[PDB]
């Protein structure tokens, strides 16, 4: 119902109680996921499969 | 002075309730979080206002002690369970459930396998069952 | 004081809510679990196959071939049926043997 | 009360004995029915012959009528004793747990043993002809009264609660005689001031609109077997001719004051039938007495006159406020000293709760004001 | 003040101004955690839970273990 | 386990009020029948008037 | 440690008496107060006179 | 008589456990049960702590049932059927290939409806093997 409880002021406060800071942990896996995809999935050696063309999700839901 | 909680309100105010009667009135105007007395009742001001009552050390002057006479009353009956009872089972009992069901989740969630892999190498393919046995007429 | 909820165990009092209180809900609940079971608890080997896996049917094994296999397998040796009756096969046992020298 | 081994003996040994002490019983019981019938038949009012129908004013559902259904036979004494129609509403009571317990084993064969079995272990409901010593009939007697106070209750706070909630009282005298209709058996009510509430009653709700949970709270109440309840209608008739009996010793005994003449036993029992005076309470005479005579004052003048009760709804309450016994305490006043929440004093308190004590604490005025301020001075600069 | 949804609750002041100018303020016997108190930054002089780890450094581990999550099949490839 | 004991929580403040209340009524009816009873007695004067009569005074 | 009020919360709960505002019991009940004792002087007159009419 | 219909009838002593009880209820205790612990109908409360450590947990669980057991069922698919239609054919591969094409499906499931289609349409002319290269 949103009442109350412990409210940080800024990012430094998040260190000030344990669950604040399960949190902005959480967050930080959240928010450096995505850069990990975009170095992951944007590389240069990073090769589509030959046999793509071979078989694809389309065609079996078709 | 303690971390105890307190009697429970609900989140409520109880200054705008439609109970409101039912809860005291101090000196400041602060209606009790509870039907006791309470001098240093506030009102916090979220998205919604709510009361609160902060434990104190506050001595009161204490009555001396009545006679067992005057005020216990040998009714009890077999069917009857005492509040402190109760909540004595209930703690046991959902301490015992919150077990169960930690155990649950971590196996439904980390072990057990999903059914009808396309792969075979997890999870049963489904099998027929209740088939007959030792009834050569029924074929 | 005597309560329900705060006195009877927990079969006891689901009897009573269920009976005292709200029986009909419980007799319309039965009604319709009957109805389920009898009339939507049927699934084809082909519609199992077009729906009735995660990613789709793997007939690079047919697993459901090799279910039904298992099936039958059981039930011919409990219940000790000889397939080569004529009734399973159309023909005398003779003409079977004929035609196995001839294939 | 819970089923015992001990009950169980008692009942297998006295088994056959009790269901022949069963049948004479139905026998004369019988016999005293049928003069009561055949009475009610030729001298009983038209309406109440004829059983008028009375329906309700909002789903039209017919019911028995206090006025027109219930009937007083001023004359009945001629024909039938005190004595006989204590023994016909015992009777009843035992052959309608009976008869239930015949359908019951009718409807499933031989597969209602073990439910037998359980039956035997308690003596809740077996009849009272099982008992053939003192205290075997005084276990049974307890067990009745466990029952009552069991049942008791629930009828009256839902009678309590639903015209407090759905209604108010007119005037001072039905709220002082609704209020004191519903206090603890420990304190003596006095029939005078609660009378009102029967009329008050009457205009909130009649015994021809009871409703079906409350009938089956009433007769849990009265050790009337409860399953299956049916229709509301069954033991509804059932609650009419126990109650009618009762108004027609009731009115013998008051015109020709059999009580003052009537023994302790036969006083208790007689009390008993009309749930007033538990056995365990063991009242005396005086007692019994006093309890009888409010009861008779309850009825007031125009039972004697007329042969009308008051409203049967609010009758039964007061009569059932007997087995309302005061909610039980137990443990020395000591036990207070202690405290509820030490297995929390490790977790201390976090930052949130320090803030909360900080501002709510002996100090919230000082903090009050230094924040006001502050807040005021930043409003200025701000402007 | 807000952190995203989440409000900051406020009390509510229950002396007048005539009673609340009568007070004296005596910041010498509050508690060191709470000198200087400012509605908007209550917490500001609150102690850490744990000495020497920062908001930031947990940031930082959360986006380590995204890197991990992401990163360890490419080191440590496994086969079917 | 949840509902009804919540709603028994919620009932419990209105409740004890007015169970209060009650007792305050019962104590109030209490005090509002008490009444002191002076009585009247037969003057001692007639007493003595009767007395000095029958002496024939 | 107040039994009667857990015993009527219960039992109002358990014949579905789920509401937990009694306005008009309140209403009957919210001016009920200890008099003062010229109030008590004014009643215990109007009893008097009462009885000795 | 054989067994009591009334929860009255314990079945342990009121000590049984009493201190591991205990430290559950605490740990229940201390952030629930308080005034600005408003629940919304018993699932929603008010302490904005039981939302910030609740919602990352559900979420990390349910995204680690559904990486690696309820996608791994479609990247399977994907792998043997692109490399054989078999599973002993796609065991043929080495882990860095097996990578390889898991992370061109991750790349895929990126894609969906908003990206390039020639991840799944071969272009006229194109060299790489069709549909019936292992038919
Ligand atoms: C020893 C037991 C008693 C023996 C018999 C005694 C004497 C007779 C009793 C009364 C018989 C009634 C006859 C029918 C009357 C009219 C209704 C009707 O049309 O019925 C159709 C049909 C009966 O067929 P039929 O008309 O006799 O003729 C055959 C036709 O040729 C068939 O033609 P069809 O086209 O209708 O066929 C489709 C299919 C139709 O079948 C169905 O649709 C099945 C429907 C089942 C309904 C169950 C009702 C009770 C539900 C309680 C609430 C459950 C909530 C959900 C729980 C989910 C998680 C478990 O028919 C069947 O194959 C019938 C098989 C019935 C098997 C019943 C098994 C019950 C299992 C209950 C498990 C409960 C688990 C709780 C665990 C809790 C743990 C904490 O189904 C039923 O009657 C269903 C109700 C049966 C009730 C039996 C008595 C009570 C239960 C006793 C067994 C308890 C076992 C517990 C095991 C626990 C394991 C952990
Ligand atoms: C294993 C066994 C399985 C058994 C299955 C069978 C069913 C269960 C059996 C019985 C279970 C026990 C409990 C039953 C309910 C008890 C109710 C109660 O407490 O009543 C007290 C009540 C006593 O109170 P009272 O104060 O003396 O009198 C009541 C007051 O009048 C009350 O005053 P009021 O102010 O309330 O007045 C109103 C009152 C007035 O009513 C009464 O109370 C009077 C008595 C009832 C009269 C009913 C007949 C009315 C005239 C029918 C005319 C039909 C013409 C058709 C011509 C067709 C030509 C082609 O109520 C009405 O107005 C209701 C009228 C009935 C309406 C029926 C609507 C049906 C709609 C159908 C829809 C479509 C269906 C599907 C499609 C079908 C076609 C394809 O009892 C009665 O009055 C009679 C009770 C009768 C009990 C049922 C007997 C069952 C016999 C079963 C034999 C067959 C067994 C088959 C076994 C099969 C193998 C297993
Ligand atoms: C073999 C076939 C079986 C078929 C399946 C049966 C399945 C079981 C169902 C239940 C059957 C009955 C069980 C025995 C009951 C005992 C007899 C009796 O009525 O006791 C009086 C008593 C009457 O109660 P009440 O409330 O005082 O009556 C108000 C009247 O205003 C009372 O009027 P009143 O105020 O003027 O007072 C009169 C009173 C004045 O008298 C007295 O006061 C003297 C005492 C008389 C009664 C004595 C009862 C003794 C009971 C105990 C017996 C010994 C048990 C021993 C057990 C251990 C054995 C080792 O005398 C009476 O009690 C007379 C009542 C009217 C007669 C009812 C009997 C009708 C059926 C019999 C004839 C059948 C003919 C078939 C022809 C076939 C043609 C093809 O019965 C009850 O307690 C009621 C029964 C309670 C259980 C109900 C269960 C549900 C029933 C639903 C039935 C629906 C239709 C059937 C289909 C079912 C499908 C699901
Ligand atoms: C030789 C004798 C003389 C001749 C015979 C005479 C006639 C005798 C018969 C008549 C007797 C009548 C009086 C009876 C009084 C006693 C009744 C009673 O039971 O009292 C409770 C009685 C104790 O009474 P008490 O202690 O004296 O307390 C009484 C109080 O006053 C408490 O009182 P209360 O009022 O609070 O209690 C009432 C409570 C009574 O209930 C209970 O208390 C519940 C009893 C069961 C509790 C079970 C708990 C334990 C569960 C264990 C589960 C399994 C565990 C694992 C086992 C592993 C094994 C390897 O609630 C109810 O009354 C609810 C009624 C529900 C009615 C249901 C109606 C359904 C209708 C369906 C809908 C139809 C709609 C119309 C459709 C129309 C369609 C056309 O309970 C027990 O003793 C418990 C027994 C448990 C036995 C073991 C567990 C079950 C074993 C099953 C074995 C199955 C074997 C075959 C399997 C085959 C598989 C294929
Ligand atoms: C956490 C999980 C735990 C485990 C959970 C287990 C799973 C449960 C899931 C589902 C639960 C809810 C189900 C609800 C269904 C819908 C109910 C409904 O709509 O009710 C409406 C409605 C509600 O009843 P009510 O009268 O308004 O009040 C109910 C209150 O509970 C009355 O309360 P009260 O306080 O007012 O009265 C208290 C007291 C008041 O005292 C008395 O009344 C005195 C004593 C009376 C004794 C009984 C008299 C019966 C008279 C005849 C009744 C008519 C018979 C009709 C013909 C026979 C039909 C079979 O009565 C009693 O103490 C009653 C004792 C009954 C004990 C038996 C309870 C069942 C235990 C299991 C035994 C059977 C197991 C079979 C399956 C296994 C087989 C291997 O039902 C009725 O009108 C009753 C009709 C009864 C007809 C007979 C039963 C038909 C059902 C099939 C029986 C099959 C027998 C098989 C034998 C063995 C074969 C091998
Ligand atoms: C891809 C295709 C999609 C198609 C989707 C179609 C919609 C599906 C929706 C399913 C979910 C919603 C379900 C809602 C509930 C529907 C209920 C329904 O229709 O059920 C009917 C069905 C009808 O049953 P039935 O189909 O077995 O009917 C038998 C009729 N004969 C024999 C002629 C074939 O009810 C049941 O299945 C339950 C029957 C048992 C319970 C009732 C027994 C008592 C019956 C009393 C009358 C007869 C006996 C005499 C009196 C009693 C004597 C003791
Ligand atoms: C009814 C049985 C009749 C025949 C005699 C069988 C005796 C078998 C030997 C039993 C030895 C162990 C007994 C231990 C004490 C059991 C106590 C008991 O039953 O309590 C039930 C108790 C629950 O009690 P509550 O409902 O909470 O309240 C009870 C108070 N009303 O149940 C339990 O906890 C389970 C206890 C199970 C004990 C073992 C029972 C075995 C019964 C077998 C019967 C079948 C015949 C066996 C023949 C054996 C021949 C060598
Ligand atoms: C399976 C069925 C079981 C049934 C169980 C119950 C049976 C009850 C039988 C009761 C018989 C009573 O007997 C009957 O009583 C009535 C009332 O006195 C008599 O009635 C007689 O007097 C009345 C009253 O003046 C007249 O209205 C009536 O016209 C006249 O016949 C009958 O003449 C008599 O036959």
């Amino acid at each position: 119902m949103l009442l109350g409880g412990f409210v940080p002021r800024r990012f430094s406060q998040f260190n000030r109680d344990p669950c604040w800071m399960f949190f902005i942990f959480s967050v930080g896996f959240w928010l450096g996921e995505y850069p990990a995809m975009m170095i992951k999935y944007n590389a240069r050696d990073l090769v589509y499969d030959p046999h793509r063309y071979v078989w694809s999700h389309h065609d079996d839901h078709h | 002075v303690g971390n105890g909680p307190t009697f429970s309100t609900g989140g409520e105010c109880m200054n705008t309730c439609d109970i409101q009667n039912a809860f005291p009135m101090n000196d400041r105007g602060v209606r009790s979080s509870s039907p006791f007395q309470e001098p240093n009742t506030a009102i916090y001001d979220s998205y919604l206002a709510w009361t609160y009552f902060q434990p104190m050390d506050v001595h009161i002057e204490k009555l001396p002690a009545p006679e067992a006479k005057y005020y216990q009353r040998h009714t009890k009956k077999p069917w009857d369970v005492s509040s402190t009872e109760l909540t004595e089972i209930q703690s046991r009992k959902k301490y015992f459930q919150t077990l169960g069901y930690l155990v649950a989740f971590i196996y439904l969630y980390f072990l057990m396998p999903k059914e009808k892999s396309f792969s075979g190498l997890s999870g049963p393919d489904g099998h027929w069952i209740m088939l007959p046995k030792g009834r050569p007429e029924l074929f | 004081v005597y309560t329900r909820w705060k006195c009877d165990r927990l079969p006891v009092f689901q009897l009573k809510l269920f009976t005292q209180e709200y029986p009909m809900h419980a007799a319309v609940g039965i009604f319709t679990i009957i109805f389920l079971w009898k009339h939507m608890s049927h699934c084809s080997e082909e519609t199992e196959r077009k729906y009735g896996w995660w990613a789709g049917y793997p007939y690079w094994r047919d697993p459901i071939a090799r279910r039904n296999e298992t099936k039958y397998k059981q039930m011919i040796i409990n219940n000790d049926v000889d397939i080569t009756h004529p009734k399973w096969t159309g023909c005398s046992v003779e003409q079977l043997e004929e035609l196995s020298r001839v294939v | 009360m819970q089923g015992s081994w001990s009950v169980l003996k008692k009942n297998c040994s006295n088994f056959f004995p009790g269901l022949l002490a069963f049948a004479q019983q139905t026998q004369e019981a019988y016999g005293i029915w049928l003069r009561i019938y055949n009475r009610q038949q030729k001298y009983g009012p038209t309406d109440f012959v004829e059983q008028s129908e009375t329906f309700s004013p909002d789903y039209h559902k017919r019911f028995h009528s206090q006025d027109k259904n219930m009937w007083v036979d001023k004359e009945l004494c001629t024909e039938v004793s005190q004595k006989e129609v204590a023994r016909l509403m015992t009777y009843k009571l035992d052959m309608w747990r009976m008869a239930h317990c015949a359908g019951a084993l009718l409807a499933t064969g031989g597969y209602a043993i073990p439910f037998g079995l359980f039956w035997l272990a308690n003596d809740t409901w077996v009849p009272s002809s099982f008992n053939l010593t003192g205290e075997e009939l005084r276990a049974w007697r307890e067990a009745q009264d466990l029952y009552r106070y069991r049942s008791a209750p629930s009828y009256l706070t839902d009678t309590k609660w639903h015209f407090d909630f759905h209604a108010y009282p007119w005037n001072e005298t039905q709220e002082r005689a609704w209020d004191d209709l519903f206090e603890k058996n420990d304190v003596r009510r006095d029939p005078k001031v609660v009378r009102p509430a029967a009329e008050m009653y009457d205009g909130f709700i009649k015994f021809e609109l009871i409703r079906r949970k409350s009938l089956r709270h009433l007769c849990r109440s009265m050790n009337i077997p409860t399953f299956p309840m049916l229709a509301r209608l069954c033991n509804g008739t059932r609650v009419r001719d126990y109650w009618n009996l009762a108004w027609c010793e009731d009115y013998m005994v008051i015109t020709q004051r059999l009580h003052e003449s009537m023994t302790d036993e036969e006083l208790y029992d007689y009390a008993w039938r009309r749930y007033l005076a538990p056995y365990d309470k063991n009242l005396n005479r005086e007692q019994l007495m006093e309890r009888v005579e409010d009861y008779f004052e309850f009825l007031g003048p125009d039972f004697v006159a007329h042969g009308k009760a008051p409203n049967l709804v609010i009758l039964t309450n007061y009569v059932l406020g007997y087995y309302n016994d005061p909610a039980y305490l137990e443990g020395d006043i000591s036990e207070l000293d202690k405290n509820d929440y030490d297995h929390l004093a490790s977790w201390g308190k976090d930052a949130f709760l320090r803030r909360l004590e900080f501002e709510n604490g002996p100090l919230r005025d000082q903090v009050e004001a230094h924040t006001q301020r502050l807040l005021a001075e930043r409003a200025a600069i701000a402007k | 003040y807000n952190m995203l949804v989440f409000r900051d609750p406020k009390r509510r002041p229950q002396l007048s101004e005539e009673e609340r100018a009568k007070v004296v303020v005596n910041q010498a016997e509050w508690p060191e955690e709470f000198k200087d108190f400012d509605p908007d930054d209550p917490y500001k002089n609150s102690p850490e839970i744990i000495k020497g780890m920062s908001s930031w450094n947990l940031f930082l581990w959360g986006v380590e273990c995204a890197f991990i999550y992401q990163f360890y099949e490419l080191v440590f490839p496994k086969s079917i | 386990d949840i509902m009804v004991p919540s709603f028994v929580y919620n009932k419990l403040p209105v409740i004890h009020f007015l169970q209060e209340k009650r007792a305050e009524q019962k104590l109030r009816r209490v005090l509002d029948e008490t009444y002191t009873e002076w009585t009247e007695e037969l003057d001692q004067a007639h007493v003595t008037d009767a007395i000095t009569r029958s002496l024939n005074i | 440690w107040c039994p009667e009020v857990r015993d009527r919360a219960e039992l109002e709960v358990d014949i579905t008496g789920w509401q937990w505002w009694s306005p008009l019991e309140e209403r009957r009940l919210l001016p009920v107060r200890l008099r003062s004792v010229n109030e008590v002087r004014e009643i215990m007159s109007k009893t008097q006179a009462k009885k000795s009419a | 008589v054989l067994f009591s219909t009334y929860r009255s009838s314990r079945l342990v002593s009121k000590e049984f456990l009493h201190g591991p009880v205990m430290r559950f209820r605490a740990l229940g205790e201390y952030y629930f049960q308080r005034a600005w612990n408003g629940t919304l109908n018993w699932a929603l409360p008010g302490e904005y702590r039981l939302y910030a450590v609740m919602i990352p947990f559900i979420y990390f669980y349910h995204r680690w049932h559904n990486d690696h057991t309820l996608d791994r069922d479609h990247v399977e698919k994907a792998m043997i059927m692109r490399w054989g239609g078999t599973l002993e054919d796609v065991r043929k591969l080495s882990a860095k290939d097996q990578l390889r094409v898991r992370c061109f499906t991750d790349i895929e499931k990126l894609y969906s409806a908003y990206g390039p289609k020639d991840t799944y349409l071969q272009p006229p002319g194109d060299t790489l093997p069709g549909k019936d290269f292992y038919r």
